[PDB]
């Protein structure tokens, strides 16, 4: 029941020229400043954004392969910032824009393999970081930069599948540890991970595929587990999650589309996390790979698992095989 | 507008000031209170900086090294006590609950007692944060607790109020731990297929026990080995489903549980019925007429495998 009423006065059309600007113009503030903590990731949503809009040119890319290389510490791993310790969530963020700019040997490839490889454990998970903290996101992370690299043989597959199906719950889905609730930004991270590893077989396609699909409030929009309220993040988890398990279909396309098109700001540019609230590059990133996966001509093909253009991966030859 | 807006330029300046001395404080080695005192000031408001999560515990590791252990054990102390400040202003933050469990995991003598109470409480304020039911397995592991004990926690928490995805999901984890193979047993089934029952004749609408039925429906036998009080239990719920149709005719959850009884019960007997179900779960909840179609061709396909089977 809990759900979003969208007005009548809500966006109904795509407003590609203004989001443009906003990612062109972001960075130029109190929000901004508060952020650096993920400001790689930042970096990689409005790139990959305006990449999918073909606006790629606007942004600078001599200037972030510099905060790139200044990022990597010695272990091998990335930072958001400057400053900052590394963490595979933003290892994989560099990696990503490297791929996007052709220019992964700006930074030491071999040593990101070698953090990579120190980070998983004896029962196949991994930590973030040296400081342990584990989840099915980092399993995720770590096997995503592997396969952009191609260095997926540089960690033990067969005990980091073993544990993520160890997270596979009554209902289909995944949490962040073992025993950990289904919730569609997990159900993401490891149907990515089982897309990478070539193991959707082991996933209950239609038992996970219809959890997915009651996801879909009556505003159209998606939440990220029951009794929660919609959003466009969830509603690129759970339509990415779909498509991977070949289950796409099992949403309302159009009222998911209008939902989204809701969340975009007529003035300021961007996307929200839903109608009227304050957009940022994160929703912005979502909402617009969300419309792509929906079919939206003015966009690129996105890949449901790196969420990047998929002439990008087609480039580097990384592109798993999904259910249907 | 121009008192409040213009505040937080000044908050800004001194999280930008603060943040500043503790980088400039640990490129100089200096691993000391200071840190400490500036962290919980940055912490408390933006808890998923990272790096100062980082920061605080290089500082205590460093100084349990040079302190004794009555003064180290007075740093843990302190170190619950802004935990548990900074869950109350962000109860969601990844970063403060692992760093909590950092904390209690290095311990020598760590009171996992206390811990499950302030799990409890977190559990009443949000009975869905599953960051504090991911803490709350941390600790009944490393206390030891055993499956019995969480399970009646659970069934507590499922009756003073809805809310309960969360709990019928650690039931799930919890139940096949009871009865450890490598499936439930039809006597704990039948138990908990009348507890959820309940639960869903009580409030219809609340879709976490019909999830969970779905799961007992199919945690089972098979319908060939049915037993006749398996049998008659889910004739019940069948009829019981009806008569909730009656009252909530646009209820899709008792429409779907139907149809997946009439499965487990005879397929080819309820053909029929599951057909004309089909329709009018269809017309009640359009949006899931895609999964709808491809569900009821799956089902077909499966009639037509149990009629060529035929003698
Ligand atoms: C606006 O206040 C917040 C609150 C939380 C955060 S967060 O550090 O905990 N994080 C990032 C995040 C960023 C923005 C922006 N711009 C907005 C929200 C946000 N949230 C908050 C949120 C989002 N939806 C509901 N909420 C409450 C949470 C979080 C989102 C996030 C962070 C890192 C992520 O990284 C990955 O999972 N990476 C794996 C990956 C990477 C690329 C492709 C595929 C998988 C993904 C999502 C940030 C700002
Ligand atoms: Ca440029
Ligand atoms: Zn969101």
């Amino acid at each position: 029941q809990k759900d979003v009423t969208i007005k009548s006065d809500a966006p109904d059309t795509l407003l590609l020229e203004k989001h443009a600007d906003y990612i062109a113009s972001y960075g130029s503030d109190y929000e901004y400043c508060m952020s650096e903590y993920l400001r790689m990731s930042g970096v990689y949503w409005g790139l990959t954004v305006m990449d999918l809009m073909g606006q790629l040119h606007r942004m600078n890319k001599e200037e972030i392969l510099v905060f790139i290389k200044s990022c990597q510490h010695e272990c091998g791993g990335v930072s958001a910032s400057i400053g900052h310790d590394p963490h595979l969530l933003y290892t994989l963020s560099a990696v990503q824009i490297l791929t996007l700019y052709d220019s992964i040997h700006v930074i030491n490839v071999d040593k990101v393999v070698a953090y990579v490889q120190s980070l998983q454990k004896e029962d196949g998970s991994f930590a973030g970081d040296i400081w342990g903290e584990i989840d099915t996101r980092f399993s995720f992370c770590a096997v995503a930069t592997l396969a952009l690299l191609g260095k997926l043989d540089a960690i033990n597959v067969e005990k980091a599948i073993e544990f993520v199906l160890s997270c596979m719950n009554f209902d289909g889905g995944f949490g962040c540890r073992p025993g950990s609730e289904s919730h569609a930004g997990q159900i993401y991270c490891c149907t990515g991970f089982l897309a990478i590893t070539s193991q959707l077989h082991q996933v209950n396609s239609d038992l996970l595929g219809w959890w997915l699909c009651e996801r879909q409030l009556p505003s159209g929009g998606l939440n990220g587990r029951p009794e929660k309220l919609p959003d466009v993040c969830y509603s690129w988890w759970v339509l990415a999650s779909l498509k991977i398990i070949g289950r796409l279909h099992w949403i309302d396309r159009e009222k998911l589309r209008s939902f989204i098109l809701a969340c975009q700001d007529e003035e300021t540019g961007g996307f929200a996390d839903r109608p009227g609230d304050m957009v940022d590059p994160f929703h912005t990133l979502f909402g617009i790979a969300g419309l792509s996966l929906l079919g939206e001509e003015q966009i690129k093909p996105v890949s449901p698992v790196f969420c990047m253009p998929e002439e990008v991966l087609q480039r580097v030859n990384v592109q798993p095989e999904l259910v249907s | 507008a121009e008192a409040k807006r213009l505040e937080r330029e000044q908050k800004l300046k001194l999280y930008q000031s603060a943040t500043q001395a503790v980088f400039q404080k640990r490129q100089a080695g200096e691993l000391d209170e200071s840190v400490l005192e500036l962290t919980s000031q940055i912490l408390g408001a933006n808890p998923d900086f990272a790096t100062l999560w980082n920061c605080r515990r290089e500082v205590l590791q460093h100084l349990e090294t040079e302190k004794s252990p009555e003064e180290s054990a007075a740093l843990v102390k302190a170190e619950l006590g802004f935990l548990e400040s900074c869950l109350r202003v962000n109860p969601k933050s990844y970063g403060t609950w692992h760093h909590r469990c950092w904390l209690l995991s290095r311990l020598p003598e760590p009171n996992w007692a206390r811990e499950l109470e302030l799990c409890a409480r977190f559990l009443e304020a949000d009975e869905r944060n599953f960051h504090c039911w991911d803490y709350r397995r941390f600790v009944a592991a490393q206390a030891a607790v055993a499956p019995a004990e969480e399970l009646a926690f659970t069934d507590s928490l499922i009756t003073r109020n809805f809310s309960n995805y969360s709990s019928w999901h650690y039931r799930s984890c919890l139940l096949p731990q009871l009865h450890p193979q490598p499936r439930l047993p039809e006597n704990v089934l039948l138990k908990e297929l009348e507890l959820v029952q309940n639960a869903f004749f009580t409030d219809p609408n609340d879709q976490s026990a019909w999830f969970y039925h779905r799961w007992l429906l199919g945690a089972g036998s098979g319908r060939c080995e049915l037993s006749v009080e398996k049998s008659t239990v889910l004739q019940s719920e069948l009829e019981s489903c009806k008569e909730l149709q009656e009252l909530e005719p646009e209820n899709k959850w008792c429409l779907l549980t139907i149809i997946l009884l009439m499965r487990a019960l005879d397929p080819l007997l309820y053909e029929k019925e599951t057909l004309q179900y089909f329709s009018t779960l269809k017309a009640v909840d359009p949006m899931r007429a895609a999964y709808l179609d491809d569900l009821r061709s799956k089902f077909l396909l499966e009639n037509s495998v149990l009629k060529m089977e035929y003698a």
